[PDB]
C-alpha cells in the first residue's frame, strides 16, 4: 500500500497514544473556541494533556436506532492510514453525538481558502495525491465510499500531513441525518442527482469540482463571466439544474499546465463510465509529476495563516 | 382569542402527556369529556401583523366542519404564547398503517378510502382553504372513517440557520413549482401551495395507497430536489414498476407537471368512481 516508514512511526506513536488516554465518558473535556458549524469546537481531554477535536450533532430519535449507529461507528477504530484524520473514539452524551478526532492545526481547506484568496498548482498536486491515496485506502480496505467530498472536509495540520474527514462509515447515520441537508453549493456528482446507483466515480468528480474551486478562489458554477475571470444570487434547484444539462467547469487555459488541465477534465466527465477511476488517476501524468515533487508544505500553510 | 369566542362552551383544559415535536411547536394529548389535542406554539414575529393574519387564519377555521376534516375546536392567543386545540383522533395513522404485515390492502379498500380523503379535501377547497402539507402521516384512519389533520397550518408565521434541512417523507409529497422556489433562508410561509399543489400531494398518497412506501428510496436531499422539480423523477417511476392502467391513469393526472393540467378534487371522484 506504498505505506512509507516515517508515516508508518508516527501512525505506531498515534495508535500507542490511543490506547494511553483509554476510554472516557463526558466531563473529561473542556471548551476553547469556535471552530466552526455546518458543530465541532476545539477541546481539552483532562487525564491526557493533549488537545483532541470533539463534534456534537443533534439528533433527537429512537434509542434503538442510537445503538446502532454507535455499533457501527466504532469500525472507525480499525480505519488508520497516513491520509485519514485520527480517530479517538465515539459515544452517545445527552442526546448529541460526539466525535472525538485529531486536531488539525490549519483547519479545513475552506478555511485555508478564504485567507490565502487562491491555491497554487504546484501544491494542489500534493493534496491530490493524498485524496487518491485515501479513497484506494477506504475502497479497498473496508470497502467503502466518501459520498460527500468538499474543501470544508481537508484538513491540514502544521506537521506537514493532509488528511480527510467526515467519510460516510455508517449507513444508518446517513439516512437518518446526513440526508435532509443541502447547503448552498453543491459538490454532489450529475449521476447522484438523477438518482442511478453511485460509486467511487461520484467521488472523483467531488475531487475534480472542489479542485477548481480552490484553483481559482472561486466556487465554480455558474462559471466566471469573461472579464470577472481575468480580474481573478441564485436558487439551489437552478444549480442543480446547470450541473446536470450544462458543460462542467475546466480550468482557465492560460494559467495552468497541460497535466492540470487535463486532470480536471478527466475528473469532470459527466458519464461515470469515462471518467477516470482511481487506478488510472494515479498513473496520470499530473500525478507522477507530483509526488516526484519537492514542496515544503509546513512553510507554506504556516505563512500563509501565521502559526508555528 | 380568548378561547370563550368559540361556540364550543369551555370551563378548563388540562395538558395530558407529549405526543412529538415538529417545526410548528409541541402537540400534547389533553382532556376538553372528550380527549383532544393541543399544539403550543410561540410566536418570535412578535410583530402585529404576523398574529393579524393569525387571527384571519383561525377564524376562518370555525368555520369549518366535516366528517372527514379533523374538526377545529378553538385558539387562544396571549402573546406570544399560542394554541390550537383540535379533535383527538384515535386510531393509527395512515402512514403506519400501509407500513403494516398484517394489513390488508385491495383494489377496493384503497378506492374507498381515497374517496374519503377527496370529500375532506374537496370541502377545504370549496371554503378556500388550502391544506399545504397534506401527507400520509397527517391523515388518521380508525376503523372505518378517515380523517385529514394539520390543515392551513404552514401559513402561520412561528419559530422553526443558513442551511436548509428537507425530511425526505415531505420531499415525496411536494410539487416541482414548490422544489424550484426552496433555497435557504426562504421560509416556507413563501413556497407556492395551492389547490394544485395539495392535489399533487394526493398523488404521492395513493401511490403509497398502492406501494406502501415511498415513490424514491431515502437519499440526499438534493438529488430528490432535481428529480422532483425536474419531473424526470416522477416520470421513471411511474415507468419503472406499474400497478393499472386506470390506477395509473389518476397518479398521472395528479403528478401533472404543469399544475394547470392537474385536476380537481370534484373531478376526482368520479376517476375514482369508475374503477375496479
Ligand atoms: N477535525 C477538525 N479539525 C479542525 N477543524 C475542523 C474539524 N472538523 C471540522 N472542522 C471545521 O468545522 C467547520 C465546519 O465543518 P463541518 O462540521 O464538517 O460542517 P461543514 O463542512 O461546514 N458542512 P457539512 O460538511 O455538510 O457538515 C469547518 O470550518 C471545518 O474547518
Ligand atoms: N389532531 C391530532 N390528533 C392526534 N395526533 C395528532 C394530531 N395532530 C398531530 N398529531 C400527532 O402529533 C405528532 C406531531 O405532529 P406534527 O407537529 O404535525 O409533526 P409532523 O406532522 O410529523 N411533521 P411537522 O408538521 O413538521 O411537525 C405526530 O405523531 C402526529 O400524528
Ligand atoms: O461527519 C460526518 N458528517 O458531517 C456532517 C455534519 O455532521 C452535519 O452537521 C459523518 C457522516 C457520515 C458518517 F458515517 C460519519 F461517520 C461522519 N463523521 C465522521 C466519520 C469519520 C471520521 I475519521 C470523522 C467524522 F466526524
Ligand atoms: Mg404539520
Amino acid at each position: 500500500l506504498e505505506l512509507d516508514e516515517q508515516q508508518r512511526k508516527r501512525l505506531e506513536a498515534f495508535l500507542t497514544q490511543k490506547q494511553k488516554v483509554g476510554e472516557l465518558k463526558d466531563d473529561d473535556f473542556e471548551k476553547i473556541s469556535e471552530l466552526g458549524a455546518g458543530v465541532v469546537f476545539k477541546v481539552s481531554h483532562k487525564p491526557s494533556g493533549l488537545v483532541m477535536a470533539r463534534k456534537l450533532i443533534h439528533l433527537e430519535i429512537k434509542p434503538a436506532i442510537r445503538n446502532q449507529i454507535i455499533r457501527e461507528l466504532q469500525v472507525l477504530h480499525e480505519c488508520n492510514s497516513p491520509y485519514i484524520v485520527g480517530f479517538y473514539g465515539a459515544f452517545y452524551s445527552d442526546g448529541e453525538i460526539s466525535i472525538c478526532m485529531e486536531h488539525m492545526d490549519g483547519g479545513s481547506l475552506d478555511q485555508v481558502l478564504k485567507k490565502a484568496g487562491r491555491i497554487p498548482e504546484q501544491i494542489l498536486g500534493k493534496v491530490s495525491i493524498a485524496v487518491i491515496k485515501g479513497l484506494t485506502y477506504l475502497r479497498e480496505k473496508h470497502k467503502i465510499m466518501h459520498r460527500d467530498v468538499k474543501p470544508s472536509n481537508i484538513l491540514v495540520n502544521s506537521r506537514g500531513e493532509i488528511k480527510l474527514c467526515d467519510f460516510g462509515v455508517s449507513g444508518q447515520l446517513i439516512d437518518s441525518m446526513a440526508n435532509s441537508f443541502v447547503g448552498t453549493r453543491s459538490y454532489m456528482s450529475p449521476e447522484r442527482l438523477q438518482g442511478t446507483h453511485y460509486s467511487v466515480q461520484s467521488d472523483i468528480w467531488s475531487m475534480g469540482l472542489s479542485l477548481v474551486e480552490m484553483a481559482v478562489g472561486r466556487y465554480p458554477i455558474p462559471p466566471p463571466d469573461a472579464k470577472e475571470l481575468e480580474l481573478m444570487p441564485m436558487a439551489i434547484f437552478e444549480l442543480l439544474d446547470y450541473i446536470v444539462n450544462e458543460p462542467p467547469p475546466k480550468l482557465p487555459s492560460a494559467v495552468f499546465s497541460l497535466e492540470f488541465q487535463d486532470f480536471v477534465n478527466k475528473c469532470l466527465i459527466k458519464n461515470p463510465a469515462e471518467r477516470a477511476d482511481l487506478k488510472q488517476l494515479m498513473v496520470h501524468a499530473f500525478i507522477k509529476r507530483s509526488d516526484a515533487e519537492e514542496v515544503d508544505f509546513a512553510g507554506w500553510l504556516c505563512s500563509t495563516i501565521g502559526l508555528n | 382569542v380568548y378561547l370563550q369566542e368559540w361556540d364550543i362552551p369551555f370551563e378548563q383544559v388540562e395538558l395530558g402527556e407529549p405526543i412529538g415535536q415538529g417545526r410548528w411547536g409541541r402537540v400534547h394529548r389533553g382532556r376538553w369529556h372528550g380527549e383532544v389535542a393541543i399544539r403550543l406554539l410561540e410566536m418570535d414575529g412578535h410583530n402585529q401583523d404576523h398574529l393579524k393574519l393569525f387571527k384571519k387564519e383561525v377564524m376562518n377555521y370555525r368555520q369549518t366542519r366535516h366528517e372527514n376534516v379533523v374538526l377545529f375546536m378553538g385558539a387562544c392567543m396571549n402573546p406570544p404564547h399560542l394554541a390550537i386545540i383540535t379533535s383527538f383522533c384515535k386510531g393509527r395513522t395512515l402512514h403506519s398503517f400501509v407500513r403494516d404485515p398484517k394489513t390488508s390492502l385491495d383494489i377496493n379498500k384503497t378506492r374507498q378510502i381515497a374517496q374519503e380523503i377527496i370529500k375532506g379535501m374537496g370541502y377545504l377547497h370549496a371554503k378556500g382553504i388550502v391544506h399545504k402539507d397534506l401527507k400520509s402521516k397527517n391523515v388518521f384512519y380508525d376503523n372505518g372513517k378517515v380523517v385529514i389533520t394539520d390543515f392551513g397550518l404552514f401559513g402561520i408565521s412561528g419559530v422553526v440557520e443558513n442551511q436548509l434541512k428537507l425530511s425526505h417523507d415531505w420531499l415525496c409529497y411536494l410539487a416541482p413549482e414548490i422544489v424550484r422556489e426552496m433555497t435557504p433562508g426562504k421560509d416556507e410561509d413563501q413556497l407556492p401551495f395551492s389547490k394544485a399543489a395539495d392535489v399533487y400531494a394526493f398523488g404521492t398518497v395513493w401511490y403509497e395507497l398502492q406501494a406502501r412506501d415511498w415513490p424514491l428510496k431515502n437519499q440526499a436531499a438534493e438529488a430528490s430536489i432535481w428529480q422532483i422539480g425536474s419531473g424526470e423523477g416522477m416520470k421513471r417511476v411511474l415507468t419503472s414498476v406499474s400497478l393499472g392502467k386506470e390506477v395509473s391513469e389518476i397518479l398521472s393526472a395528479c403528478w401533472a407537471f404543469d399544475l394547470q393540467e392537474r385536476p380537481s378534487f370534484s373531478l376526482l371522484m368520479d376517476m375514482l368512481e369508475k374503477l375496479p
